[PDB]
């Protein structure tokens, strides 16, 4: 747990960062995006409830 | 070479910049310019999730997105006081509209057999006027082919031409008597209001295109 | 108007339809998933 | 259902922040027993 | 002058502008307004006496401008601050309840109340 | 003729920088902040769990 | 930056593409008909 | 030439008719404004910018008629 | 030329038709005023500036029409 | 020939009459918005997309008319 | 000559037909906006029907326009 | 000869005017449909087949008019 605290302290890109770097540490990122392209939607479930709906209405 | 060909190149170069010099660093926060292309993505996501709302809403979302962005950019080209729209070549816009309409008709015919023609039966009504109500549904169905195209074409072309006519007239205002030389800025301001209006109706037209061919696609995917 | 009646219709239309197929692919394969990367990444960070 | 029954249900619901006083809550509950009579002969007293 | 009266309170008895949500949309009263009866729907209500403004949450009632310019408002309970997410949790239950089943109408009223709650 | 149209375009771009550019800056800034706050909040959130 | 993702809009969009080809042929002939109007 | 010149002066008059539609149009927006403000009292802050926009769009249709008139008359 | 002089007088007449729209428009604004003020009899002082504006704008569309008439009449 | 050129300019004037209809139409869509808002301001955000949609669609018929005029005039 | 002129005149007159469709469109959209402002909730059922009504109202105008093009070009 | 040929094309233009009324007619039916359904939330099942009939009859006057237009134009 001490190591876990150190690990977030030594790495936390909370001001920005390339999405590719997140893909590199977690290729699940690119996988989930790909699964969504494959599925036939451009919805992201839960995205809308903690990030914008960005619509006129 | 060919002005039309040259303007197709300019459009491509504008669009690349919206995901290169606007999408700066691929931030997980998103660049200030790139917030616009998030909002476009979401308001058309929620629009074609509204309009067609299938599992194929996102499957027909790239086509509905490049029909948005095309019209959105080509009414920036139309704001340039010496560069003339691709959309102002009406033959490209109308042709595109009929093509999209044909690809709906074929899709509908294929997907729903000869009971595709049940789309053209509106509702239960007295039997001697049931065939009448098939005829003036098929007519209105192939009104969809040209209506969408003539709408966009007329607005953009008429707008650019309107501006050019008033600009030429305000040139000739300075050449009539000296009381008109004074207050030569007052007509220029009228053109500014119109230039604002032509920008507005061009952004409105991109949404109106993409909602109308969502409404037609609503009819085609799910009969009625 | 005479200026909007050339006979160069197919020449124009060739360059036009080439642009449509190009932009469609360009958005669909490249730039649309590049927005979807931001969304999914934001949500994954949101989860953890 | 009756308009004032509609308003009644709404008023009862409206007493929910939960931080509201007992008298409101008492005004939002009843234990009364609706006896039913007719021509003396009594349909069974369903709770009010 | 607003007469705002309730079976347990009466917060007003001159009130300059009152903005009301009624089964006729929204009505605003400023000084002499037409002397009418309007059924008040469940509401988010503003009452202004001078420029000073008081926000009320109103459980529906009646609004009636009298021809003596007495805006008689009668409603079952009142402020906007009292409204403040347990109500959302109860409303979720109420949505469930309609599925099985007066209770059908009641749960429908609960959906209406959910709209009124969202208004806050 | 078209030089009058170029004057109209110059006025138009002036108006954009006058009205829209500070507003769009404020809007863009606001949204940018919101994304950042959620992202960093979630980082914090798992850090709390570690401590628990 | 760029990462490609294959989107199956090249075999779901077959009636759209078919309409384009037919119109291409007709527009070749239309250009010829207008050049011999 | 006398025929074509006569066509300019006559044709201008014909075009002038289109302006009438915009004229009624301006009024419809302002009538809506007056009614709406009387209903709410306080809605007016929102509605007054919308009223100006509605007038302008209707007015613009009128101006299109006027420029066709000037194309025939002057042009 | 008799044809040209005639054409001016004809075209002028045609222009005059457009004015009818503005006349109706003005009335529409005033009707709304009467009903509105009746509906909230205290709104009047706020509304009266708005009313003169709406009148002027509806009338203005009429003015442009009348100008095209005067141009055919006098030039 | 003069008859043909005359007919272009006359025909142009005649077509321009169609524009009046759109001018009234635009005002009507906005009037509905104004009345709707004053009667309920909470609906407004849902309504705003529909309002813009109706504006464009209404305007389009007037612009169709204007294009026939330009097809005659310039063409 | 006279025949060529005549089709140009006829084209002008036919264009007027569009006027009725334009008023028509506005009446459909006005009713949509009033209905939805009354209900807060009618819109889901009503909006498809409103687009149908729009299409039909415009379509009558397109018939006018099609006669106009048969005159003008044809 | 020339006058008769002219009269066909001109006559067709004149005929096309009648169609406009049917355009307004259809809109009135759909407006009433919208209004009725918004009033009840539930009249619609009775009203919708009734409405399709109303549409058909209002349209029909236009179709008769169009028939005559084609008889003049093509014939």
């Amino acid at each position: 747990l001490q190591s876990t605290l150190d690990n977030i302290q030594s790495a936390r890109p909370f001001d920005e960062l390339t999405v590719d770097d997140l893909t590199k540490i977690k290729p699940e990122i690119d996988a989930k995006v790909e699964e969504m392209v494959k599925k036939g939607k451009w919805d992201v479930p839960g995205y809308k409830d903690r990030f914008g709906n960005l619509n006129v209405m | 070479l060919t002005t039309f060909s040259l303007y197709t190149i300019i459009v491509l170069l504008v669009i690349t910049s919206l995901y290169t010099l606007t999408n700066n660093n691929n931030k997980i926060i998103g660049s200030r310019w790139l917030i616009s292309q998030e909002a476009i993505y979401d308001t058309i996501m929620n629009m074609t999730k509204g309009q067609i709302g299938g599992k194929n809403w996102g499957l027909y979302f790239p086509m509905i997105f490049t029909l948005f962005m095309f019209i959105f950019i080509a009414n920036l080209i139309s704001m340039i006081p010496y560069s003339f729209a691709l959309s102002a070549h009406l033959v490209f816009i109308i042709s595109l509209s009929i093509v999209i309409w044909l690809g709906n008709t074929i899709l509908g015919l294929y997907k729903h057999g000869w009971v595709f023609f049940s789309l053209f039966v509106p509702a239960g009504t007295p039997l001697p006027l049931v065939p009448l109500l098939v005829i003036i549904e098929t007519l209105s169905y192939f009104a969809r082919a040209i209506s969408l195209g003539l709408r966009l074409g007329s607005n953009i072309l008429a707008g650019h031409l309107l501006m050019v006519i008033l600009a030429g007239l305000t040139f000739n205002f300075m050449l009539i008597n000296l009381f008109t030389l004074v207050f030569g800025f007052v007509p220029l301001a009228m053109i500014l209001a119109i230039m604002m209006l032509e920008f507005a109706i061009g952004i409105i037209q991109g949404y109106v295109w993409a909602i109308l061919t969502a409404s037609y696609l609503k009819d085609a995917v799910y009969l009625h | 108007m005479p200026q909007l009646v050339p006979f160069y219709f197919m020449n124009q239309l060739t360059y036009g339809f080439l642009l449509m197929i190009t932009l469609l692919i360009l958005f669909s394969q490249f730039f649309l998933p590049m927005i979807l990367r931001l969304y999914v990444s934001r949500l994954f960070i949101s989860k953890l | 259902i009756s308009y004032a029954a509609y308003l009644n249900v709404a008023a009862q619901a409206i007493r929910s922040t939960e931080l509201q006083t007992a008298s409101v809550l008492n005004r939002s509950q009843t234990d009364a027993f609706y006896t039913q009579y007719k021509n003396a002969s009594e349909p069974t007293p369903i709770t009010k | 002058k607003l007469q705002f009266a309730l079976p347990h309170e009466t917060l007003y008895s001159e009130v300059t502008q009152v903005n009301l949500p009624a089964k006729s949309g929204r009505i605003g009263v400023l000084a002499n307004h037409v002397p009418t009866v309007e059924q008040l729907l469940p509401g988010v209500v503003e009452v202004m006496e001078g420029s000073n403004s008081k926000k009320f949450f109103i459980s529906g009632g009646f609004a009636t401008v009298q021809p003596d310019s007495q805006l008689c408002v009668t409603a079952i309970e009142a402020p906007l601050e009292s409204f403040s997410e347990n109500i959302k949790n109860l409303l979720a239950e109420a949505k469930k309840n309609v599925s099985s089943s007066r209770e059908a109408a009641e749960a429908a009223i609960q959906v209406e109340v959910l709209e009124n709650l969202q208004s806050v | 003729d078209e030089s009058i149209l170029l004057l109209t375009f110059l006025g138009f771009t002036g108006l954009v920088a006058k009205y829209l550019a500070p507003a769009y800056k404020d809007f863009a800034d606001a949204r940018m902040k919101k994304v950042s706050d959620v992202l960093n909040a979630s980082r914090n959130k798992h850090v709390e769990a570690v401590k628990d | 930056m760029l990462k490609r993702f294959p989107t199956p809009i090249l075999k779901v969009y077959w009636p759209f593409f078919v309409a384009g080809a037919a119109v291409y042929y007709g527009m070749s002939k239309a250009a010829d008909l207008s050049s011999n109007t | 030439m006398q025929l074509v010149l006569a066509a300019k002066y006559i044709g201008a008059g014909i075009s002038t008719i289109g302006l009438l539609g915009a004229g009624i149009g301006i009024a419809i927006v302002f009538a809506a404004l007056i009614n709406g403000v009387s209903r709410n009292p306080s809605i007016k802050d929102t509605v007054f910018p919308m009223a100006i926009l509605g007038f302008a769009l209707s007015e613009a249709t009128g101006l299109f008629c006027l420029m066709v008139s000037f194309l025939l008359l002057f042009g």
